[PDB]
RNA sequence: AUUUAUAUACUUCGGCUACGUGUUC
RNA sequence: ACGAGAACACGUAUGCCGAAGUAUAUAAAU
């Protein structure tokens, strides 16, 4: 029995807006008053994506089951078959070199792009202002895999780098198809921090 | 503390509201306290930045320029007292009292927006 | 639709609120003088005792009966001073007032009723589950219903709204007075159902009826 | 499933006055302090004119439900319906080439033309300042598109070449009307990202 | 609680979550109650040594539990991402009895 | 740091401000700091620009000038010492302090506006 | 060479923890 | 030689979805 752990950094390549407070606010710490990534964002995301990758269809769109590796990697324990997940995600917090950065730079930590909404045969508009972080800052994210078997291995760290590649080119957060959101993986670490399992030969990119 | 309110209501005059002032006569004004709002609400301690002192005199700057250019704003920065809780503000150094005079200007603001033509 | 006798979950399974469990206990306040002073130097017979005693006992094993029969509740412990009934939330307190106001019909207005509702979870043992005037005018007409219809014409706000107000309302301090007064603001109903609320909630009394009735809500 | 990148660079014809945060200035970075044009610009633009270019009626005009190829091709998902957006429209960013031009031409990253209001029979002034965007710069933007059915790839692209054409003979921004906002399309390179769909016969102008 | 206290840090958040109907993506909003982060809890175990010879290989044991613990969750939604604790400022004292408790860590 | 207030209520004259100076007169002066406003806010690092140094010199050229044309303009530009702190401004090489000399000037304008005929 | 100095309108609208399940051998 | 003894309120799922910071008024008179 052994785990694998996953480190990295995520970069905002634009203005993230995860925002679970909803003015419109951002989702904050209450010990540093800072925006933070949850967690289950990030692995709702994945698990939405690596789903619609592999086959997807009307009767599983219907009932949340999905194919036999994303629930393997991912966990469901709702019906017979169930499968303990082998993959922990952990929440991202605003790291501490960006927050050197920010200082010596004063650079706000939020931006309030404010927006617009012309609707139509009255063209009359109508203002908001919305909350996101400020672009190039980077976030710490920490992930636990599990091998509750010897041999699958390879092909579970396969799908894992499948995911974040197609993970890659999407958003986290919202308005992701209007900008928002983009994000970007690097200075990622694998290495074995419980058991007697090597991962000297496994990457995620 | 409500006397905005009741201030508001005693200068709905017969109808005009402050004799001629509008809600985007207050573009600029809202901006600013909004603007330091965001500012203010990032820090950690009550005690005030001094950077911090010298926006919220740049603060007191946007006061008296916005009260030189029309009468309206002249008045209504005058009757309700903005000019006395800045210069307090500005003399005690208190983070917490300042957010309460933030609340206290949008007090004024959406009951003057309910309270309009 | 079912004629056989089904479990406990037959009533936690309403979906008009929260899937829990109702239940009432009553004993006449002042019935252990009615049976030994009863009416005073002029009326004390046995003739009258028993009379007494049998019309206690016809209302405790039959009115309850036809009274209960427009609501969720089944009838457990009924006889003697004491009154037991289990079921939804709602029906519970709802059948609980009625059977108040019949019962002070009953009496006269002569004895009254003193009794307890708790919610408890589903299938709990019930061994564990077992051991006025106001709270109907003001709560329950007044302000539930004022609640009641604003939620209902004002979409969007569901219990975090009320849950926020919760927040506010139970942390008795200006501060939360104040962020009350925005979030009113805020919120999208008719000035009055705010003007109305806020003004409960300055009220000490108000403000805990007006918590015990959008409590009552979810 | 696959997803296709877009790919290219816009450059600013007449000025550009975005003005999203506002003597009344434009949307500006705040990591660099540049200009951008907001992907919510972007989006909005191509939306109702391709949008009007085909059918548009005033029951059409109520409430922002278009016709069938627009509401599939940037999402509406209100009128119980499943429909996500198959274009990712991001934010634009001021190049790095247009970074150096300027900087060893020492020209300036905007302009500021000055306004006036001229009141009728009273010929009294009313000045005004105005910041905005200089001539000659370029962004970098890309789309991604998602394929979610197979068949529809190539009629997709066909009505996007046509949103950009009719972008490219219309405005951005604020202020159109009085002669800033001209854009115009180049350089546009298209590449399959994820996937084994093929890139090669598909074009855009 | 005095560093909350003179923070004036409330206790615990209230996190907002959703859920995607799949053909249907409508959102079903969500509420939950978490413990802030940050904070500390004080813990005691007790161990009641009944044989000798054992003493070491039930420690070696309870710090390899630890071990997996700090690489671990506590509480609900593990895999979601809540629940990871750590363990400091931790002493071994013997208060029965006469065994030396010094020899014997966990980190 | 509102000296600029106390030295502008000193300069209400038995009414004239600083015996014939009028706002207009201030054009050239506020268009070039704003310029230069414009041009050092455009920068990153606080380590002054020296063709920035050389439009300060440039701004100082301008303020000879202006005092050279009108009497007013001498005393304004003598009493309340823009020539020292622009002096220590080009000796200091420091943007923030730019500014600070930036929203006093603003500050100047401003409370005299509102202080006139 | 002599007067303005951004002006009035809108400052988030719509739509509001489901299931395995409570107890014992 | 305590109505005691074994026993993780636990497992699957997000703040999303659509919305353009707009629309008007010449840096002018001697
Ligand atoms: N229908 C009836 N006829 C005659 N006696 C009755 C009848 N119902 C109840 N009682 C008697 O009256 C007595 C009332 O005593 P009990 O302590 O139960 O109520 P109580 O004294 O009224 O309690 P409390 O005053 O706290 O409400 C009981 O001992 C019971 O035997």
């Amino acid at each position: 029995y052994s785990k694998i752990k996953i480190s990295g950094t995520i970069e905002v390549v634009t203005g993230l807006h995860i925002g679970g407070g909803g003015d419109s606010p951002v989702v904050r710490d209450l010990q540093t008053k800072l925006p933070i990534i949850p967690g289950s964002s990030i692995k709702g995301k994945m698990r939405n994506l690596l789903a619609k990758h592999f086959g997807l269809k009307m009767k599983q769109e219907s009932h949340n089951q999905d194919d036999e590796r994303v629930l393997r990697l991912f966990g469901s324990s709702e019906k017979g078959n169930i499968q303990r997940a082998r993959l922990q995600i952990s929440d991202a917090f605003f790291s501490e070199k960006t927050k050197e950065h920010f200082a010596q730079n004063d650079i706000a930590y939020t931006e309030t792009k404010f927006e617009n909404t012309i609707n139509r045969l009255t063209a009359v508009a109508n203002p908001r202002q919305i909350e996101r972080v400020t672009r190039g800052s980077e976030f710490d994210f920490v992930f636990i895999y599990n091998v509750d078997e010897e041999s699958q291995v390879e092909d579970d760290f396969e799908n894992i780098e499948k995911a974040i590649h197609l993970l890659e080119n999407d958003y986290l957060g919202g308005g992701g198809t209007r900008g928002n959101g983009r994000i970007q993986f690097k200075d990622t670490n694998i290495e074995t921090v419980v058991g007697e399992y090597d991962s000297t030969n496994l990457k995620i990119k | 503390m409500t006397f905005a309110h009741e201030v508001v209501k005693s200068n709905v005059k017969n109808q005009v509201l402050f004799n001629g002032l509008t809600t985007s006569k207050l573009r600029n004004l809202m901006e600013q306290v909004n603007r330091l709002y965001t500012i203010a609400f990032n820090s950690n301690e009550d005690q005030l930045n001094e950077e911090f002192i010298d926006e919220l005199e740049y603060l007191k700057i946007k006061f008296y320029y916005e009260a030189g250019r029309e009468k309206s704003v002249d008045e209504f920065l005058k009757k309700t007292l903005m000019f006395p809780i800045i210069d307090r503000v500005i003399k005690k150094e208190s983070k917490k009292f300042f957010l309460d005079y933030c609340k206290y200007f949008e007090a004024l603001v959406a009951y003057a927006k309910y309270y309009q033509k | 639709q079912d004629m056989r006798e089904k479990g406990i979950g037959s009533y936690v399974d309403r979906e008009e609120g929260v899937k829990r469990l109702g239940v009432v206990r009553a004993d006449i306040d002042n019935l252990g003088a009615t049976f030994i002073s009863g009416i005073p130097e002029k009326y004390n017979s046995i003739s009258r005792t028993a009379t007494l005693s049998r019309q206690l006992s016809l209302f405790f094993k039959y009115e309850l009966n036809h009274l209960l029969e427009n609501y969720q509740i089944t009838a457990i412990y009924s006889g003697g001073d004491d009154l037991f009934l289990i079921g939804a939330w709602d029906d519970i307190i709802e059948a609980s007032i009625y059977i108040n106001d019949k019962f002070k019909e009953f009496t006269l207005d002569k004895l009254t009723l003193s009794a307890g509702v708790g919610m408890f979870s589903g299938k709990y043992p019930v061994s564990k589950m077992a051991f006025w005037d106001e709270f109907k005018k003001n709560i329950l007409e007044e302000k539930l219903l004022v609640l009641q219809q604003g939620f209902s014409q004002t979409d969007e706000h569901g219990k975090a709204f009320i849950y926020k107000m919760l927040a506010l309302l139970r942390n008795n301090e200006a501060i939360n007075i104040a962020r009350l007064a925005y979030l009113l603001a805020r919120s999208k109903m008719n000035e009055d159902f705010t003007s109305k609320i806020f003004n409960w909630a300055q009220n000490d009394k108000d403000k805990n009826q007006l918590i015990t009735a959008l409590e009552y809500y979810i």
